[PDB]
RNA sequence: GCAUGUGGUUUAAUUCGAAGCAACGCGAAGAACCUUACCAGGCCUUGACAUGCUAGGGAACCCGGGUGAAAGCCUGGGGUGCCCCGCGAGGGGAGCCCUAGCACAGGUGCUGCAUGGCCGUCGUCAGCUCGUGCCGUGAGGUGUUGGGUUAAGUCCCGCAACGAGCGCAACCCCCGCCGUUAGUUGCCAGCGGUUCGGCCGGGCACUCUAACGGGACUGCCCGCGAAAGCGGGAGGAAGGAGGGGACGACGUCUGGUCAGCAUGGCCCUUACGGCCUGGGCGACACACGUGCUACAAUGCCCACUACAAAGCGAUGCCACCCGGCAACGGGGAGCUAAUCGCAAAAAGGUGGGCCCAGUUCGGAUUGGGGUCUGCAACCCGACCCCAUGAAGCCGGAAUCGCUAGUAAUCGCGGAUCAG
């Protein structure tokens, strides 16, 4: 254990807080602490759609959670029947003014958060370990990144002896800043236990 | 006349911010003191990278209050509108004052 | 008529007047003894001025704010010593390869996470 | 984090001075601050993914 | 002293004020 | 010790054994939790059992023993030595 | 000597884990109950908590007594909203409430040697590798090696190699110089007034104040050298990366923790689970590991006297005023904080007292007196005043840190938190 998140090093160098407010002594407190249920419940269902970053902005006790996600008619149902389900359910926590978006992960495998969760899927679903990985990153030099990377990291493939993995390819240079990187932890649940997973993927020196 | 006290995060949506303010106080008649940077505060924290036992390891994390404030000299009718109907940072918290 | 320079030196700031006259410094108000008292660098911020002859050609109007009277006296000569240029911009010649034109970039260095003080770490025997 | 023992400090107890925090986010109260109403393995945890406002890295 | 307790450091160092600190 | 701005303290449980049993002249055996209590002239002659952790101690209280608190004459632990 | 961890003992329990450097002021950036997993007692059983199912009563809810160490239990009363049907009494329904039963909850029970993640470490050491080709029947080699150079696999030259990926390095922050935008609550060089206080007019010069840019490249010169580089200098605030920070490569120690959380599994589920008052982690024939103050004359002490940066504070910071030898109490002005406050900076300076003393050194451990926080200071608190004035006259073998604003020495601050 010897490295450092990539994300929490370019805060406000090459990318940006998800929840971004102001707020007092008093206020930070119990303002975050509603982020941190909002992000909850919206998590915890939202799954089967894909959900990637998800966006809090505030004012005068407004809230403003926008929302990127794999699918967005998962998120919507037909018509505009489940998103408004939610739109309350959200006001039924906050006491106040949720104004629930929605934003198309428009390309899946360029954003990471996604490529880990499918992965981690895909191990929860009983697959080939290596290949999963390996088409993982594939796809990630097929929709166009500048570099990719997945690490499988559990009791792999049910074995007693707990072990790790990966691959990659491309520039994965997270000593330089100015490279923007996103970081994406899954967390794969299978019979003989709990089994995390990453996936790093560069897009562009800026 | 009004003064402006604007308390946010970024450095950079906190110039923006009080910068678009600054323009619509001088076509809308009012001389103005300028944009003023202030005495800024930080709070910080040090804390245990570890779990457990490894202590002498520590991570450095420090948020940056962020205070300016902007003078409006002679306001004017055709002014205190046009920077109600000028608001649109996100991050920033404004408030008014007036002696 | 007054000739100024900007003396600054390790969390300390000073500002200095040169006008034609005598050889009295005023440092906030007070002479340069009765603010330099038992004190013996003190004498020496005037070391700028006394490599080109002219302690008695000038006055001394002095301010000061921050640091300890050493890191104050420092940049009190370092104020005399930038002030000398903008009454001669010849005088620039004498008092670089004599060293006196220079912002000491010395700093009290941070203070390190498992380390006391910086540098200085703890002691350990049965290694 | 005993699930009960979030909750005896969650409700207002007998006198005022039993008064102790604890974290939201996983109830540790030996090492938090009032201020994120959480712990230190939560704030990074968390702050490195910029989920807390403004809450930089810090270097001097 | 200065783990010395009556007297001028002794306080400072405590941090304390008393008959032997005063509050000027 | 205790502030005097604030006189003295004792448990009210505990003072309402005491002087229901002093205002009808009798004695008996008085079973409480509190030590936190400081013990009063008025209940010198009285037969008190104090507790330390499993056990509530024979404490007989004489004069002299006024101010002083009542966890004072029932100690908490044991010690005889280590061999 | 005291403070803090730790080993060993002791204990009703002194809850746990850390284990050569890389466990030992480390999990604890705040154990009087609380925290609290521990022990002794009084107890709770769909349970302090979740989404429910079935039978029967109950709106939710709010007030009081009794017994009690508290919990807990027995019990008095106030209350009877919402949805649908209806003229109506009133039945049906959602919520929540109780009693019984069942799903199940919950466990700081175990295993870090079944895992996640995150951390330590060899190590900021210059290393670790792949592609295509070349070479061996092959594992494999070559590349990356040799010579020169570099804080470096940094680079120059050579070579059957040519390049790339993760490291080095740069891009980010701090400090050093300076320019652009800026003049409040900061600033005062000139002029006006001045209750002599930047106090007021006026100004934003400079100091400061944060945001963005500039600047350093072996560029210049003599020398050394195939080159990379190197040595001395000129200019410059900075010179060969200027100082400092974040930043930890493929892997190892089956290193660390199921005690933040997460989870396979073994394990209890009227009991390890739950609530409670009290007791305990602080015990003490010892031993180590870390630090504080000393043993003093380059000093101790009492006055007067100067010069800081950083941070916190409207459930708080508390200028002054009075009382008290004092802690502090009472009264009370200002402050969403460059405007008010903690705030006394301390070593330094001026002046004087001590004159080698177990001492005006030293400040233990005790006797008594008080203040404060707090339901509550006996275990087991901090602070005030008085009296007590211990060991120790610089420390065995061994052993630790630091290469410059560092080492030493002196003060301020923040987090945690009523204290
Ligand atoms: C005693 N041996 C047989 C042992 C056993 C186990 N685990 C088991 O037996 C569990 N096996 C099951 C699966 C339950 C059947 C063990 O798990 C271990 C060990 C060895 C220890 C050694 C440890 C040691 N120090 C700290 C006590 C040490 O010096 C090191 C080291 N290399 O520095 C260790 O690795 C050590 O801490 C350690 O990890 C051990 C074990 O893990
Ligand atoms: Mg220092
Ligand atoms: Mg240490
Ligand atoms: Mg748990
Ligand atoms: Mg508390
Ligand atoms: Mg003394
Ligand atoms: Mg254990
Ligand atoms: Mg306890
Ligand atoms: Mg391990
Ligand atoms: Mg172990
Ligand atoms: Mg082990
Ligand atoms: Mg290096
Ligand atoms: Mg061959
Ligand atoms: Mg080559
Ligand atoms: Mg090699
Ligand atoms: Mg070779
Ligand atoms: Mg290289
Ligand atoms: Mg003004
Ligand atoms: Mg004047
Ligand atoms: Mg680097
Ligand atoms: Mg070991
Ligand atoms: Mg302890
Ligand atoms: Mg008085
Ligand atoms: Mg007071
Ligand atoms: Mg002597
Ligand atoms: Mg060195
Ligand atoms: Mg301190
Ligand atoms: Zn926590």
């Amino acid at each position: 254990g010897n490295k450092i998140h990539p994300i929490g090093f370019r805060l406000g160098i090459t990318r940006d807080w998800e929840s971004r407010w102001y707020a007092g002594k008093k206020q930070y407190r119990h303002l975050l602490l509603e982020d941190q249920r909002i992000r909850g419940l919206l998590e915890k269902e939202l799954y089967s759609a894909g959900l990637a970053r998800v966006d809090i902005e505030r004012a005068a006790d407004n809230v403003a959670v926008t929302v990127h996600v794999a699918k967005p008619g998962v998120v919507i149902g037909r018509g505009g029947e489940r998103i408004r389900v939610l739109r309350e359910e959200l006001a039924k926590l906050t006491g106040k003014n949720v104004a629930l978006n929605v934003q198309e992960v428009q390309n899946p495998n360029l954003s990471a958060p996604l490529v880990a969760q499918r992965v981690a899927e895909q191990i929860e679903r009983r697959f080939a370990v290596r290949r999963a990985i390996k088409q993982a990153v594939q796809r990630v030099m097929e929709s166009g990144a500048k570099g990719a990377k997945v690490i499988v990291s559990g009791r792999i493939g049910g074995a007693e002896q707990a072990r790790t993995e990966w691959a990659a390819q491309g520039r994965v240079p997270l000593h330089t800043l100015r490279a923007n990187i996103d970081y994406g932890f899954a967390l794969a649940r299978t019979t003989y236990g709990v089994l995390g997973v990453k996936a790093y993927i560069f897009l562009g020196e800026v | 006349k009004i003064r402006i006290k604007l308390r946010g995060f970024d450095h950079k949506t906190l110039d923006a911010s009080a910068q678009k303010i600054v323009e619509a106080a001088r076509r809308s008649g009012a001389q103005v003191s300028g944009p003023i940077p202030l005495p800024t505060r930080v709070r910080r924290f040090t804390v245990i990278r570890g779990p457990f036992k490894h202590k002498d390891s520590r991570e450095h994390f420090e948020l940056r209050t962020h205070n300016r404030l902007v003078d409006i000299i002679n306001p004017n009718r055709k002014t205190i509108e046009q920077l109600m109907t000028l608001d649109l940072p996100t991050g920033v918290e404004i408030e008014i004052k007036t002696v | 008529e007054q000739y100024y320079g900007t003396g600054r030196r390790k969390e300390a700031v000073a500002r200095v007047f040169l006008r034609p006259g005598n050889g009295k410094v005023t440092v906030n108000g007070q002479d340069f003894n009765e603010y330099f008292q038992g004190l013996v660098r003190a004498v020496a911020a005037l070391e700028p001025l006394r490599a080109v002859d002219a302690l008695g050609h000038f006055d001394a109007y002095i301010t000061v704010r921050g640091g300890g009277k050493s890191g104050q006296i420092d940049a009190i000569k370092l104020g005399i010593a930038r002030a000398l240029v903008q009454y001669n911009p010849d005088y620039r010649a004498k008092l670089k390869p004599l060293g006196f034109l220079t912002r000491d970039a010395r700093v009290v260095e941070r203070k390190k996470y498992g380390k006391h003080k910086a540098r200085r770490a703890p002691q350990y025997s049965k290694r | 984090a005993r699930k009960a023992l979030i909750e005896k400090a969650k409700r207002t107890p007998k006198f005022k001075v039993r008064a102790y925090t604890r974290c939201v986010r996983c109830g540790r109260a030996r090492s938090v601050y009032r201020f994120f109403g959480l712990c230190r393995i939560c704030l990074r945890e968390l702050a490195h993914k910029g989920q807390l406002p403004g809450v930089r890295k810090a270097s001097w | 002293g200065k783990g010395d307790r009556r007297t001028r450091r002794g306080k400072i160092w405590r941090g304390t004020y008393g008959k032997y600190r005063p509050r000027k | 010790p205790r502030s005097l701005k604030k006189g003295v303290f004792v448990d009210d449980h505990l003072l309402e054994k005491v002087l229901e049993l002093n205002a009808k002249g009798e004695k008996r055996l008085i079973k409480t939790w509190s030590r936190r209590s400081t013990i009063v002239p008025e209940m010198v002659g009285h037969t008190i059992a104090v507790y330390n952790g499993k056990q509530h101690v024979p404490v007989y209280i004489t004069e002299n023993m006024v101010g002083h608190k009542l966890g004072e004459f029932a100690p908490t632990r044991t010690y005889r030595g280590h061999g």
